[PDB]
């Protein structure tokens, strides 16, 4: 009963220790309705090809890693299918499971925060009349880590600041959005789906993130062992994925 | 019913692939222990969204009738015949095995043991060694254990008074005859895990002793030198078999033993190496 | 269609190939369960 | 390791932080490596191959060992996936070492016809290849290295026709009497 | 009455003189059964992302013009949704609606033969030992002109003999396969719907072609006028198209 | 009502002619658009004005399975018998083709797609360079691929453990047997207009590989010099095709390929020239 | 009058030559009709 099995696609994820898993917002994705829609072209569904699980590159967890985050669609700018069909179309929707991955032993101790964000709008570096450029939201599979460096271009960047959520809020209170904690202690695996979320049926795949995934480490990896570094791994499915108003690839 | 559906070889059905749907559960069917020595019980469906397939595909051919239903050779008797008085001279003898002949003897010993009828096939070719060849009959007799074994063309146990005898001439069409299951118990021995009563002789050397096959050349003297190589092939007929062994990895050296090893050479199994594991 | 089968001879070994009959395991080399 | 034991198992290293392969294998079932099997032997003696195929895998590592194992299957038409990110587009499952040490996947029989040859030759059926998801994880003082098994068998989905002699057995001299 | 009108995709094409339509082989093509199915995984079906007219580069026709060739899906592979499902699985299935374009005045006289034919399996340019060599009959959308002129390495090259249908047949028996004529007099059109064929369910669209469109003027292009020279322009929309056993992309 | 009807060959007939009249009218019949790609519709009554007949003809024989259902000549295998110890040669190998024998290759080449079963019958010649012949006895064995190809009149593989075989001998009547349709697929490929995964060997090649027919000649060693010649020949039996294509209009020039150039020779097709067109 | 037949064999190919059935065509040759 702390197994979890979920299949996606021709994917299926497999995890012995895990918390339960959540729904967002206590509603399960679905295909968009009659009712609801706007744009009048018959969607495209690729199913199977598209709604699967995309694992991306694997970040560093250390006794300074201070977090990261990814926004969707974005993350999956490259992946299959799924890429493929962001560009071709102007609209698309979907949600997601995601499903966040770290193992350690049970002579470790750390403890992270899982969150999904909905319109995560960061905020800027520096004071004064700067914006966050189009580069720096759209990082693709590899996310942003919170590095203590000086940066290429500051007037573009993104604040560091972490446990200002980013976006000049109270961390600790990141709770309201969707979230899992992974505590080495207790699980392995933090489990989410969500939804479509947005105030219009279907938004651009390329000037858009819907979504956010932030982990940030609020209790410091600590261990006597060997092993003092270990790797989090993401993979997310997108689910229900829908595209419309094809035309030729954008780049 | 059945004159019909296995016309077209279809009683022994393999089951349809069903469509499968997209799981979220803590059933996890993905996940066992095979230590327990169960194999496995996860079917496609369990671990992948799956569509529904019509399956029209047939076990009837995986059979253990289809599997040792098919004749192979035994056996190879030359008799290389002589005038030197003719009659000294000029008989086989062969000790009846399935174990003299690597093919057939592999299939067999995917199991322990093995219960059948046999049809014994034959194909006598005479190897022409004058300017000619003449009228050759030839004479096969079947010696169970206690029979009395010709010592020689001559001799009067190819009066086949009780025993069984089947005669072949050139030009007549190969022999053919069917036995019935012969062990004294209830099943042949592919394999003995043990010796006779003065402790000796490990192995199916114990097991199944059938007599012997002798072969005679019956024509009486005359000028012509040829050799006759009779080649023995074995069907098995109304077939049950039980405990699945693994198959024979290596080459035979003798019958009745499963040595595998060979003087001065590698021990060398049918497994092919790589240069290296991350590449196929 | 279908197929004409009779036996000619006296004794069973002489008849032909036998009839197929279903596989119907039991698991027994797969799943010999104890508690199942 | 040919002759020995240790040809039936793989080493994992808690020494890689990577995603790297770990090995990989064709997927036909009259292939080397698998022909060895007891599948394979008998896939031998036919020359016709359908139905789907059931990998399974035991961790033998020590009971406080961990690792996140990704196992993949890249159907045909295209090259053995050199990198995690290539295998994973496919058919795939990512393996949770935990209190069960096994796991079973399975090679769905895809493929352009009913049926394969058992020895193809040219064309193959695909790849299975294991790589690292996360890392091999490991408290003070325990082994460094834990191995890994791996096992077939067929599904219910699976057939073999038109029986051949085997090619994975020969006689080169005369057997004794 | 001599109008047609169809819609594909997002695409429609409109003809106002054109012969009928032809129907390769009396069927219509669907979807792939379930008694019929040999790959067990659930396809991609792209619907209108996939099944839409897709018009390849045209080709000139002139008082010397003595034919062309393309082969499908070949043609196809770079053109949108359908190419990138192409080299994403291995395997695929498709039906297409070949509408073929010529126009002229009624002050021209020519005449083409428009045939799509099965395993179009041609012959090689050279005796002995030769064969075809891959890139030769995957010329992507701009397909094959017969050529006078001495060709790159022709060992490897396909026949120029186009009246032997080059397959070493007699052109005018080229009947038997499903075809149209573009005579100018009469049409301005030619439209050919077909089915899936194969003697498998589905196959792979990188290495096997199941068809060949072959256009051959058996009538040469006479004027008077100003213009002695006209384009054919080939248009084809895949119909039904699924794919199955998704991995990464072939190059 | 069907052992009879074709008894005197009569199921599928062929329609009468009925009587015309005098037409005047706007319905024109015999105006058409063959650019449609449609064949025209017209019947004799239509243009002209016919009487009634009673047409009695058939076209049984005209069915695709009167015209595949006749054996020719598929291969001709010539065994060349040495004696240099006799046994490191004097064997046929052949990979099995429909292609290498014009006559019937041209007819099945008739469809693009070709199902049925297979009438296999041999006619083995004995060539005696030898004063005489002796005893000859044959084997004929189907060696599926991947199975083990024999080497040497000699080797194991003639044990034919499970893979088929047929004897001869000499005065023995033609051999025949039959096969259940092979390939891998719903049909065979009379063409293909696809490569291999290596991108390469264009065509048939690549689909229907039935692997080969090996022959030996198995009587031991002796002292007549012979050639063994046998032909073999082919049926279809229970046949469909698909999707007919123009009939093959030059020589053959090699197999699984649809390459017609020659060397040096002018391309030459079996029509024939006029001096002028107003004379027949 | 009319012939008999049996068949002396457990496989479908043993079997002889098949027995005709109508040319039904459908027109799909000569006329594939889309409007008709
Ligand atoms: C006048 C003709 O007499 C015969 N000619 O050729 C013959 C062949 C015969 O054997 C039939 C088949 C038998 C062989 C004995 N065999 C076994 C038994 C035990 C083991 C361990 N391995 N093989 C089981 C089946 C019997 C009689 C004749
Ligand atoms: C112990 C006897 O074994 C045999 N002797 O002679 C034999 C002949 C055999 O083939 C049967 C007819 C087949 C030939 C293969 N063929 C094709 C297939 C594809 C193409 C493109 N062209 N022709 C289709 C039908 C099989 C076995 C034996």
């Amino acid at each position: 009963d702390r197994i979890i099995q979920i299949t996606r696609g021709d994917s299926t994820i497999t995890s012995q220790d895990v918390a339960n898993a959540i729904v967002a917002y206590g509603v399960w994705p679905h295909y968009l309705s009659s009712k609801d829609a706007s744009a009048i072209d018959k969607p495209s569904q690729p199913d199977t090809s598209s709604n699967r699980f995309y694992t991306l590159r694997s970040v560093t967890w250390s006794s300074s890693s201070k977090g990261w985050w990814w926004k969707l669609p974005d993350a999956l700018k490259d992946m299959g299918i799924f890429g493929e069909n962001m560009f071709y179309h102007y609209l698309g929707r979907s949600g997601y499971t995601i499903h966040v991955q770290c193992n350690a032993s049970k002579f470790h101790q750390g403890t992270l925060i899982v969150a999904l964000i909905p319109e995560h709008q960061i905020a800027s570096a520096l004071h004064g009349n700067v914006n966050v450029g189009y580069n720096y939201t759209h990082p693709g599979e590899t996310g942003r880590e919170v590095k203590a460096e000086t940066r290429l271009n500051p007037d573009l960047q993104p604040t560091e600041e972490y446990w200002l959520n980013f976006d000049g809020t109270l961390l600790g209170n990141i709770t309201i959005f969707p979230h899992q904690f992974i505590n080495l202690r207790s699980n392995n695996s933090a489990t989410i789906i969500a939804p479509y979320v947005n105030a219009v049926p279907m938004d651009s795949m390329r000037s858009h993130n819907n979504w956010s995934l932030v982990i940030i480490p609020i209790c410091p990896l600590e261990t006597s062992s060997a092993i003092n570094t270990i790797p989090i791994t993401i993979s997310i499915s997108p689910m229900c994925a829908e595209f419309s108003g094809a035309r030729a690839k954008r780049q | 019913e059945n004159y019909i559906d296995e016309v077209l070889n279809e009683v022994l059905v393999v089951p349809n692939i069903n469509s499968s749907n997209p799981t979220t559960s803590n059933s996890a069917p993905a996940l066992d222990a095979a230590e327990t020595g169960h194999t496995s019980s996860v079917q496609p469906e369990d671990v992948i969204e799956t569509r529904y397939v019509q399956t029209s595909q047939t076990r009837d051919e995986m059979s253990l009738e289809s599997f040792l239903g098919r004749s192979g050779c035994i056996h190879e008797s030359k008799l290389e015949v002589t005038l030197a008085n003719y009659n000294k001279e000029n008989f086989t003898v062969w000790a009846i095995n399935l174990q003299e002949m690597a093919q057939i003897r592999r299939k067999f010993e995917l199991f322990t043991y093995t219960r059948f009828d046999s049809e014994i096939t034959l194909v006598p070719c005479i190897s022409a060694l004058s300017q000619d060849i003449g009228h050759i009959t030839m004479q096969y007799m079947y010696v169970p254990p206690g029979a009395p074994v010709p010592n020689s063309r001559d001799d009067y146990a190819w009066q086949s008074g009780t025993n069984a005898s089947v005669f072949w001439q050139h030009g007549q069409a190969y022999p053919r005859f069917s036995l019935p299951f012969l062990s004294v118990a209830s099943a042949y021995y592919m394999f003995y895990d043990g010796y006779d009563e003065q402790d000796q002789n490990y192995g199916t050397a114990n097991t199944n002793n059938m007599g012997s096959l002798c072969s005679r050349i019956v024509t009486e003297k005359h000028i012509h030198k040829v050799h006759i190589m009779t080649r023995i092939y074995h069907k098995a007929k109304h077939v049950k078999a039980w405990c699945p062994r693994p198959p024979r990895a290596l080459e035979y050296t003798r019958a009745h033993r499963t040595n595998f090893k060979i003087e001065d050479r590698s021990i060398q199994t049918a497994i092919v190496t790589r240069p290296i594991i991350t590449t196929a | 269609l279908n197929y004409f089968n009779i036996n000619y001879f006296k004794d069973a070994a002489s008849n032909g190939a036998s009839k197929l009959e279903f596989t119907q395991d039991p698991s027994k080399f797969t799943d010999p369960v104890k508690d199942v | 390791y040919i002759n020995s034991e240790n040809m039936y198992s793989v080493v994992l290293q808690s020494s890689i932080n990577a995603p790297d392969k770990i090995f990989s294998i064709r997927t036909d079932v009259a292939s080397q490596p698998l022909a060895t099997t007891l599948i394979g032997e008998i896939s031998s003696y036919f020359t016709h191959w359908t139905g789907s195929l059931r990998f399974s895998f035991m961790f033998c590592g020590t009971a406080n060992t961990t690792v996140k194992l990704l196992l993949a299957y890249t159907p045909p038409g295209i090259a053995e996936p050199t990198t995690r990110k290539d295998a994973m587009l496919g058919t795939h499952v990512i393996w949770d070492v935990g209190l069960q040490s096994t796991i079973s996947m399975v090679v769905p029989w895809i493929s352009a016809s009913h049926y394969r040859n058992t020895s193809p030759g040219r064309s193959t059926s695909g790849y299975i290849t294991c790589w690292y998801q996360t890392r091999l994880v490991i408290p003070p003082q325990t082994p460094p290295t834990a191995r890994l098994l791996c096992f077939v068998s067929g599904c219910k989905d699976f057939c073999l026709r038109m029986a051949r002699d085997t090619n994975l057995h020969l006689q080169s001299g005369a057997i004794a009497q």
